[PDB]
């Protein structure tokens, strides 16, 4: 048996389970106490997704370790993102700015290209140069390609309660201040990219 | 279809 420590950020709770038993005891124990589903959850032990069959054993689990709990997000991200820390220096250059015509007006959006693995259209990440707002639905999709329709309704349901939602039906997706649109590509591991978008000259 | 531009408009308004 072991002391393990579980936290979302804002509360910590201490537990205390054998080395052989499913850490899902303790992913049910911390999300029982927080109000929410277990399925709505995903646990990092050294940056690592604990999965629920895995025990304490199975890792190398010593005692008063953390366990980071954070929202579930789509199991396969984008191979492009598997790094949070490259410069985002060059990739300032590669941003462009597009003018587009709509009802009301032409608007000036910045536009960023990304490789997509799953399919052979071209995905943007946007940047409204007027309010500097970011399309949190762009970069959900770009960063995860494979994940179901549910799996994104959620998120943007996150996106709403937990952030600044900014949503018209002249412009598509859900759109948030840049201040929410790096604490996303932190969750995303997209801070190089949403960096170079703002930087980017509109 | 498959520009830059292009499909960047289609992106943002459908």
């Amino acid at each position: 048996h072991i002391n393990l420590k579980v936290s979302d950020g804002s509360s910590e709770i201490f537990f205390k389970i054998k080395k052989t038993t499913p850490l899902r005891r303790l992913m049910e124990a911390f999300a029982k106490r927080q109000g929410k589903e277990m399925d709505s959850l995903r646990f990092l032990y050294d940056g690592i997704r604990i999965e629920a069959d895995q025990t304490p054993e199975d890792l190398d689990m010593e005692d008063n370790d953390i366990i980071e709990a954070h929202r579930s997000l789509p199991a396969e991200r984008n191979p492009l993102y598997k790094d949070d820390t490259l410069d985002h220096t060059p990739l300032i250059p590669k941003c462009r700015a597009q003018v587009i015509e709509f009802p009301d007006g032409p608007a000036t959006f910045v536009r960023l290209k990304c490789t997509n693995p799953e399919s052979k259209v071209p995905h943007f990440l946007m940047r409204m140069a007027k309010d500097s707002s970011i399309s949190a639905t762009s970069m959900f999709r770009s960063a995860f390609p494979k994940a179901t329709q549910e799996e994104e309704d959620l998120e943007m349901r996150w996106i709403r309660d937990n952030l600044n939602p900014i949503e018209d039906k002249r412009v598509a997706g859900l759109w948030v201040p840049p201040a929410d649109a790096l604490a996303l590509a932190k969750d995303y591991s997209m801070t190089p990219f949403i960096n170079a978008l703002l930087e980017a000259s509109s | 279809p498959l520009d830059d531009e292009e499909a960047f408009e289609k992106q943002v308004t459908s």
